[PDB]
RNA sequence: UUGACAUUGUGAAGAGACAUAGUUUCUUUACUUAUUCAAUGAAGCGGAGCUGGAUCCACGUUCUAGCAUUCAAGGUCCCAUUCGGGGCUGAUCCGGGUU
RNA sequence: GCUUGUGACGGCCCGUGAAAAUCCACAGGAAGGAAUAGUUUUCAUGCCAGGUCGUACUGAUAACCGCAGCAGGUCUCCAAG
RNA sequence: GAUGGGGAAGCUCCGUUUCAAAGGCCUGAUUUUAUGCAGGCCACCAUCGAAAGGGAAUCCGGUUAAGAUUCCGGAACCUGG
């Protein structure tokens, strides 16, 4: 096995930031924080958030990367989508 | 169960 | 007949430059905003050899004018320039050895060096040891401006094309033998395939215009 | 170097570590005289200026 | 306060990082939008001849503005409304509809048999010579036109994306006062109006620096 | 290598042809818009400032192997003062051409 | 003493005698962080894990090529009195 | 040696960053127009090419008919979390 990557496990892959999430969801961030809402998706405090966020002390709001992966699969987003073709 | 497409959801919390 | 080799070296293959060890292209900076209105301060860090060519070469550090960073360029190192020297580049530097110029901001009887042959191809004319222009005149209703090369030939270069202040720095390199065919070969290791020459009439008539007898 | 603490691989000093202490002095005496040294030369220009 | 400082920076040659401008004037823009951009250019630069360079020449605001007052009363029956007027006649086992008349070929027709009251016809057609014969067939017909700028507004005018001409064949009674005062009008402010220079050549500009050389070079003659 | 035709456009001035109303033919001299060459980080081109100093210039950079980066500090109107956030400037304007 | 490694030096060139992955340091300072409590995984100790393919033997007057168990050919390390 | 492009009747050929819209990142209650993404930053090229070049980290003792810095016993180190 080869010598693996530094801030790619752990913290770094457990956690994942707002502008990850948004992008990684492809909606605005209104819709992200109303889906957030609906769901009980909650932010979250890394035990070494310079681990998480590449040694960066900025504030910065993180959520569970396995939460966002569930919230992928919510059909009221696919009724968001449907809105807005609509509108 | 098993999944039949490339992209599934399979509805586990 | 058969192919002679003064036909078979434009196909390339073993008769390509031998550029291993070579420090980049020797060119003047890409002529921008502030040498075609100011100057710009660069510093000489290293004075070195380059394989294949006579004259040393310099390497010179400028600012980046749009980015905090820095960027070298590689100047072919004028007689008299010092690791730690000030160069200055543009349409507002000083007549000073090492300087980089516009030929229409020079006075008649300046020797110049790496010549543009037009505005913006960084360096064209007199670029090998010992060698130098020399600024006969200006025709500034042309902006125009008349220069006498190397060879002897006279030419007509915009006035807008740039200029190192100075003669090329390792001069006399020629007038010493080389003595042995040995030292002929390490000549050549580093330019190119054209050693040791076989005379066309040494040859049989299929290899050479000249060959038979 | 990666796998040592950092009292191996610096000095207690500016540059510690990239620079010598000569070269350090060096640029602090450089740096401190040139800044004086424009000083000097707006306060001239100024001076230039005005009586011209 | 005694904790700021003033620190101007000097943005001159050779000096502090150059601040970020608008550089809208040097973007290397995508290959379509050059060709575009300089489609236009050449389309202006070139000399037009007088057949082409009369679709320049179009309805201004207000006459435009009333005339698509008038031609939104007669927009067509659509197809959600077409299949109530279906039910309703297997009922009865409607009067005569009044609307605008559209499709190149139906129009054309119109025109050689003398049925169309006014025709529009749209200024950006592309191929041209779709609608660039229309004008002399309407005045050699003596039928009243107006070029209008939008096919995509006249397409607004009969239910689609875009429309290279509209006609009005039959208009009622509560319009026919209308439809002559336009039709008037439309002689006033377009026909008369651009008779002569319809019949000049077209696209003689130059461009920004090339006028101002020869501006330059004009007043270098002339003063000295 | 040399000539022709096609690619091939726009002016102006001078010599003709309709018998002294402007449709064409040729020389001179221009122009750019097709075409051609080269470069770049398509970054500062072209013109003008009731801009400034003396038709020209930015008086923002030349003893020295330093330093130059976080939407730029400062100035001035606001906000609703609360850990700060906006706008005008600082850094003139205009263009239908990256050079 | 022999062999080898290494240092500080000298001679030589119209010859001045690879690149990149990768690792570190500095400059900078966006920021974050304590009083009845913070900070520091470049100090020590403690926890978990490390896949795939090769690996026998000859390397030559018989294990390779030369129709062969062919006086030919075929790169290199160690090396006593 | 592909792609973007351009040659060639075509099998295919040029060329290797150009001649391309070639993709990553930060902030947001964007002064709200009521259920539609806004403000910004940074930038150059696929891939293959070395079991003698570069390169993270292992040693001793024992053991077999035939294995061994790989197994057993003891003693370490590297990398990532
Ligand atoms: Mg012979
Ligand atoms: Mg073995
Ligand atoms: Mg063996
Ligand atoms: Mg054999
Ligand atoms: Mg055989
Ligand atoms: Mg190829
Ligand atoms: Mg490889
Ligand atoms: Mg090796
Ligand atoms: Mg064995
Ligand atoms: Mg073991």
């Amino acid at each position: 096995m080869r010598i693996k990557k530094k801030n790619t496990r752990g913290n770094a892959r457990n956690f994942i930031t707002r502008s990850q999430a948004v992008r990684k969801l492809q909606v605005s961030l209104a819709d992200f924080r109303r889906l957030c809402i609906f769901k009980g998706i909650y932010p979250r405090e890394p035990r070494n958030k310079k681990k998480a966020n590449k040694g960066s002390t900025a504030p910065t709001t993180f959520y569970y990367a396995k939460d966002i992966q569930y919230l992928m699969h919510e059909p009221v987003l696919a009724k968001f989508r449907e809105h807005k073709t609509f509108a | 169960k098993k999944s039949t497409t490339s992209w599934s959801t399979a509805s586990v919390r | 007949g058969r192919v002679i080799r003064n036909q078979r070296k434009g196909a390339g293959s073993i008769f390509t430059s031998h550029t291993r060890l070579r420090q980049g292209a020797a060119k003047l900076r890409t002529l921008d905003y502030a040498e075609r209105h100011g100057y710009i301060r660069g510093i000489v860090k290293q004075i070195v050899h380059d394989s294949g060519r006579g004259a040393p070469l310099a390497k010179v550090v400028f600012r980046d004018p749009y980015k905090y960073r820095l960027r070298e360029e590689i100047f072919i190192a004028n007689e008299g320039v010092h690791t730690g020297q000030f160069i200055y580049a543009g349409k507002k530097a000083s007549l000073n050895v090492g300087n980089v110029l516009p030929l229409g901001s020079v006075p008649e009887g300046t020797i110049v060096s790496n010549v543009e042959e037009k505005p913006g191809d960084r360096g064209a004319l007199a670029r090998a040891s010992g060698n130098y222009v020399i600024i006969i005149g200006h025709n500034p209703d042309e902006n125009k401006t008349r220069v006498r090369l190397p060879s002897g030939a006279k030419k007509v270069i915009s006035s807008d094309a740039r200029g190192v202040i100075g003669v090329i720095a390792g001069g006399g390199r020629v007038d010493k033998p080389l003595l042995k065919a040995g030292r002929a070969f390490h000549k050549y290791r580093l330019k190119r395939n054209s050693w040791p020459k076989t005379r066309g009439v040494a040859m049989n008539p299929v290899d050479h215009p000249h060959g038979g007898g | 170097y990666a796998t040592v603490s950092k009292t191996h691989k610096t000095v207690s000093r500016a540059y510690g570590g990239s620079r010598c202490a000569n070269c350090v002095k060096e640029r602090i005496i450089r740096a401190f005289l040139i800044e004086e040294q424009k000083i000097v030369k707006k306060v001239v220009k100024e001076q230039t200026e005005a009586a011209k | 306060n005694p904790l700021t400082h003033s620190t101007p920076k000097n943005f001159g040659i050779g000096q502090a990082v150059q601040p970020k401008r608008n550089l809208s004037r040097y973007v290397k823009w995508p290959e379509y939008v050059r060709v575009q951009r300089q489609k236009k250019i050449l389309s202006i630069r070139l000399k037009v001849p007088p057949t082409i360079a009369q679709f320049q020449y179009t309805l201004d605001r207000n006459t435009a503005a009333e005339t698509f007052k008038l031609f939104n009363k007669y927009r067509p029956e659509t197809a959600a409304e077409k299949k109530e007027r279906l039910t309703k006649e297997a009922a009865a086992v409607s009067p005569k509809p009044y609307a605008v008349k559209y499709g190149l070929n139906h129009v054309v027709a119109l025109i050689e048999n003398k049925k169309a009251k006014l025709v529009l016809i749209a200024n950006d057609v592309d191929p041209i010579e779709l609608v660039v014969f229309l004008p002399a067939l309407c005045k050699k017909m003596g039928v009243p036109y107006a070029i209008v700028k939008g096919k995509a507004r006249l397409g607004t005018l009969v239910n689609q994306k875009t429309s290279a001409v509209a006609a009005l064949t039959e208009v009622r009674a509560e319009d026919e006062a209308a439809l002559a005062k336009l039709v008037s009008t439309i002689d006033a402010n377009f026909a008369d109006k651009y008779d002569e220079v319809k019949k000049h050549w077209g696209g003689g500009i130059l461009g920004n620096k090339a006028q101002a050389k020869m501006d330059k070079r004009a007043k270098n003659s002339d003063s000295a």
